């Protein structure tokens, strides 16, 4: 019917090496096989099930994913990012529509516990929690755009995470608006030919003028 | 006779795996051949103790023995109360040990600040401060104060503050009596919260040691100095404990604390603890030349009444 | 948005018509010039 | 009608070349700019069948051998360029059907597009729709030119 | 003569909220030693404890063998820090150890790295500056590599590396990279990185010279206080109005240096209202007999912003 | 911006149209005298 929708079912676009992530096509609770076409990094994969389960994410599992359920259209691409750090600020999304919602976290390496977590936005702290859990930001506005990072405590050592930028926009950018500039770019070429043809025609017409 | 029953125990050895902790029940001064030792955990008896009653020494009727109890690590980390029952001369004696509770539940830091010498010996209105830091929120946190001898405590004023790191702090201040502090009264500040497995308990008392009055010397501005500013220094040394108060005066008029500095005390050569500090006050040439005198008075608990010692410095 | 794209289409068609007519005039004047030769 | 039939021959041969070159330009820009793995193979049926390339080549070849028969008038030029016109007419006939099918596919896709700029898919589909409309107009022009040219070259052998 | 090993035990008491003393008592029992041939010393995290005056008590004597113990008092705050307390038993030139801690969990304590700059004395007087990358809290020293990388040039020196094993069952690694004084002065930025196979990323620390507006120090020396007539004499040295805070002070006694353990210096205190100026006091206390030997003391100070050869000395004598 | 570019392109088109009309009428009148 309509387009397909691909959604990870951990809703985190940033994960660490060894994390488990499952990718879901149009959406149901079933691993229906021989019914889905999966494209990763512009190359069709051998997976044909409705669910693409990754038990241990690797650096090579990053990139772009597209699923196409049988009888439907191709889906909007989703990006997965796999990294290795000490502290990583997980986020549910990097671009949020108005009145949207997104979560953040502060996660450490390989099931290590973080304590005394402080969440910063543009170098200004807005929350603190002893444990590392969700920070749900509902009904997003333009005030919720900036650079995010967290500084927690490892086993006993303070560590700092890299800054992540989340932007709230009225509507998504469609990344292909320059394609409509081909038509104006072609008219100037055709119009330039017209001016060149005048000079040749006027010169030839002037040849008869001088003859007379 | 009253034997001195004390309970000692071992603990983790970082250089070994150490999957066992040993309990000892020393009895000192008891009547010889009149001692019996029994062990109970959580007020319930244990029979398979496998104790080793070994005598230590004998002094006439008086004698000393001890027992050894071998418990596992998990039996100790469970915070169960282990008690030793001593049967001497028909009487019963007790001694309890537990694994001490965590002092920072949920990462909450608590400080108990003693009264300042200026309030204790000059103003006469001392106060104890209990600072609770790193709080997720102020709600449901209660603070209680306990004395040692009397059940009558004063009213404690409590305030909350949210800092720049999005953390809340609570400051409870209890006015105390200078005399009771002088005799050596003890005070506690018990912080409680439903999510705390155990309450936070902090105690404070007057600092123990051997007191010694300080010696203070004042130096004129350096003769090599003839610039815009003039510097006056105060040297206080040979005092114990670390609690001292220093304030500057100008023609018998107090100077704000932001117009002078003081250094952190440093220990001096031991083994008996001694400290020294330097106090510096820098004034301009025009102020210094206005034909007056300056003063450097200190307040300490080792000085004779009224516990004040002052030294005046002037060009005349 | 849509209106500007419609204008772009109109401009493209105008360019096509103009270049076709100019080609016709060029071939006519060239034929006349060779005839005069 | 034969006196009229002479002058148009050169101009229709000229316009075929223009149609072919514009087709080639469209094909080149579509092939280079777009990442075709993110879009459907039924929206891109125009480019998936390679119509711009084998249309431009045949149109330019037909134009080149229609602007020579009015300049040199050799016996191997006529009857040697009508095969370059029959194939051009066939290609133009197939292109119209291909473009109609692509327009139908584009309408079917755009049914589930609440706005022209909802995402990359709807925007690219609309751009391809208008490109296909322009290509259809040019293909109709080229087909008419080829049909007229064939009519001229077959009328003098009747 | 054979060596008879004794048995060493480390027992202690327990915390009690219901009490007010807030102290913990430690006992180091030793049995079967030789009379008048023992010495018990207390340590806390490889640091000797002086200001405690541990009490030594004898238990009994059994022929040539005897048993004693030594008691130590510590505070609740020291015990709660999870610091290892050691009693060292010395007998006939041999040492026997006993350690204790607070029973806790098996958390894998993290690794802390410190990067320290060269001292001004070596930079401007000795001429051989060095950097140090101190790595602490390692379960073992294996599979650990430390590398030094500059920013401007690429000719690094030979960095010697050493390891140490502590009483708290931890290992420390120190590496020293000798550098050039001029290159440091011009504003080079070095960094030290530590790598392990289990580290997701290397631990990186960077250091450069302190940025700010330089100010030359001014030093004054004061005579012993007039009111003093006791058996000791105190000599002070006021150094103020300098930037940065990295400074070196050494006392001279008749052109002969005095060891750093005989004098103490206060930590720099910032003042002047964001003008970034510091001041320190240097105190040297000599006894009356030592002072009365008609000497000529000196307070020599080496600072970056001083004029060549970057040293300032003030002379104090009782004659003048 | 796209309206502004359309403005210059339309100006170019108008100029070319006027020039084409002028040249056409000139050539037509020249051939008439022939
Ligand atoms: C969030 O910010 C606050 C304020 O900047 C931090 O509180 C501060 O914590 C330090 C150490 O934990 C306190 O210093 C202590 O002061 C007591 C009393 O003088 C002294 O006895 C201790 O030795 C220590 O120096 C400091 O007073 C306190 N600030 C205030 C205003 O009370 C807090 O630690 C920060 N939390 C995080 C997670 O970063
Ligand atoms: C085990 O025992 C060792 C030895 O006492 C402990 O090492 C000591 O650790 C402290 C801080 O962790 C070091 O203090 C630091 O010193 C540097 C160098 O001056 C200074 O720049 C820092 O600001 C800080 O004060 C101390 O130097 C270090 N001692 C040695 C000899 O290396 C270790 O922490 C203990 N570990 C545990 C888990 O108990
Ligand atoms: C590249 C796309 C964007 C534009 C394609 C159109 C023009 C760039 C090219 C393609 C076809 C070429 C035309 C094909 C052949 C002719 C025949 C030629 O007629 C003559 O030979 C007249 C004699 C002379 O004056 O040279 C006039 C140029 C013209 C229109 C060429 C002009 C330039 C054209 C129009
Ligand atoms: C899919 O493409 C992504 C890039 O978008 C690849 O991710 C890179 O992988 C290399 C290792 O080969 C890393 O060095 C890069 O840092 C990665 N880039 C990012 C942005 O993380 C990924 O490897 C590709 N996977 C496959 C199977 O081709
Ligand atoms: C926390 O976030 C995860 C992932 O975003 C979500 O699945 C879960 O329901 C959230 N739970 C709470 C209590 O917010
Ligand atoms: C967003 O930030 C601005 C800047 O201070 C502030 O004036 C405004 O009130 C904020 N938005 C809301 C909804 O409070
Ligand atoms: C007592 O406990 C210690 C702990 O190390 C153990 O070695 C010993 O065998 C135990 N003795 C008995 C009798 O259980
Ligand atoms: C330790 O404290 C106890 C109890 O106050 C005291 O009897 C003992 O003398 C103290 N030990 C030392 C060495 O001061
Ligand atoms: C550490 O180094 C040793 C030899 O230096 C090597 O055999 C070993 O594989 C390395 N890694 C570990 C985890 O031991």
């Amino acid at each position: 019917t309509q387009k397909s929708v691909v959604s990870l079912d951990p809703p985190w676009i940033r994960i660490l090496t060894g994390d488990k992530v499952t990718l879901i096509c149009n959406g149901n609770n079933s691993s229906q096989m021989n019914s889905t076409k999966w494209i990763h990094n512009d190359s069709i994969s051998n997976v044909k099930s409705s669910h693409w389960v990754i038990v241990s994410a690797t650096i090579q599992d990053s990139g772009k994913y597209i699923c196409q359920k049988q009888g439907f259209y191709k889906s909007k691409p989703v990006y997965l990012n796999v990294m290795q750090e000490w502290l990583l600020l997980q986020s549910s999304a990097d671009v949020v529509l108005d009145n949207g919602s997104f979560d953040i976290r502060c996660r450490s390496w390989k099931k290590w516990k973080v304590h005394k977590v402080i969440y910063y936005k543009d170098d200004i702290a807005f929350k603190y929690s002893y444990d590392s859990n969700n920070i749900s930001i509902r009904k997003a506005t333009f005030n919720d755009s900036g650079s995010y990072h967290c500084t927690g405590y490892l086993n006993k050592v303070e560590c700092k995470s890299d800054k992540f930028s989340i932007a709230v926009v009225k509507d998504y950018t469609i990344e292909y608006r320059w394609l409509q500039l081909i038509f104006p770019s072609l008219a100037v070429i055709l119009f330039a030919v017209d001016t060149g043809l005048w000079f040749s025609t006027h010169k030839q017409f002037e040849s008869i003028l001088k003859i007379q | 006779t009253k034997p001195t029953v004390d309970l000692l125990h071992s603990s983790c050895d970082p250089n070994a795996f150490h999957s066992t902790i040993q309990l000892y029940c020393f009895v000192y001064g008891h009547i010889q051949n009149d001692v019996s030792i029994h062990w109970l955990m959580d007020d319930r008896k244990i029979y398979e103790t496998h104790a080793q009653n070994v005598l230590i020494k004998e002094e006439g009727k008086l004698a000393s023995t001890y027992s050894r109890l071998n418990i596992t690590q998990q039996q100790w980390m469970s915070e169960s109360t282990f008690t030793c029952k001593v049967t001497s001369q028909g009487e019963n004696y007790w001694a309890h040990t537990r694994r001490c509770s965590d002092d920072e539940p949920r990462g909450v830091i608590t400080y108990l600040i003693p009264p300042s010498p200026l309030d204790l010996y000059e103003n006469g209105t001392p106060k104890l401060t209990c600072l609770v830091l790193d709080l997720e929120s102020e709600e449901n946190i209660t603070v209680t104060w306990v004395r040692e001898r009397k059940k009558s405590i004063g009213s404690a004023s409590q305030r909350s503050t949210k800092h720049h790191n999005a953390t809340t702090s609570i400051t409870s201040i209890l006015p105390v009596d200078a005399k009771d502090w002088i005799e050596g009264e003890g005070y506690q500040c018990r912080v409680d919260h439903p999510h705390f497995p155990k309450p936070i308990v902090r105690s404070i008392t007057k600092a123990p040691g051997k007191r010694s009055a300080p010696e203070v010397y004042v130096f004129l501005p350096p003769e090599e100095e003839e610039k815009d500013k003039r510097t006056l220094t105060c040297l206080i040394q040979n005092f114990f404990p670390e609690d001292i108060s220093v304030q500057w005066l100008q023609d018998s008029k107090l100077i704000p604390k932001s117009q002078h500095s003081t250094t952190t005390p440093l220990k001096y050569n031991g083994s008996n603890q001694r400290f020294f500090i330097f106090s510096r006050l820098e004034v301009t040439k025009a102020l210094w030349t206005q034909t007056k005198q300056f003063t450097c008075r200190v307040i300490h608990e080792a000085l004779r009444e009224p516990r004040k010692l002052e030294r005046t410095i002037s060009k005349s | 948005p849509q209106l500007c794209y419609i204008l772009d289409a109109i401009l493209f068609l105008y360019g096509i018509v103009l270049t076709l007519l100019y080609c016709r005039l060029k071939i006519q004047v060239r034929k006349a010039d060779i005839a005069s030769r | 009608w034969q006196s009229f039939l002479k002058k148009e021959l050169e101009f229709l041969g000229v316009t075929q070349v223009l149609v072919g070159l514009i087709c080639l330009c469209f094909g080149t820009v579509v092939c280079s700019t777009l990442q075709t793995s993110d879009f459907d193979d039924e929206v891109l049926l125009l480019y998936r069948a390679g119509y711009p390339f084998w249309g431009a080549v045949l149109f330019v070849l037909s134009g080149f051998l229609s602007i020579m028969s009015e300049r040199k008038n050799t016996l191997y030029l006529v009857r040697g360029s009508l095969g370059a016109n029959i194939v051009s007419s066939i290609a133009a006939g197939l292109g119209i059907a291909i473009l109609i099918l692509n327009l139908s596919n584009n309408s079917a896709y755009m049914n589930y597009c609440k706005d022209i700029t909802e995402d990359d898919g709807c925007f690219v589909t609309s751009f391809i729709t208008e490109l296909v409309l322009m290509l259809l107009f040019l293909t109709i022009l080229a087909f008419c030119s080829a049909v007229l040219l064939i009519i001229y070259r077959i009328g003098q052998e009747f």
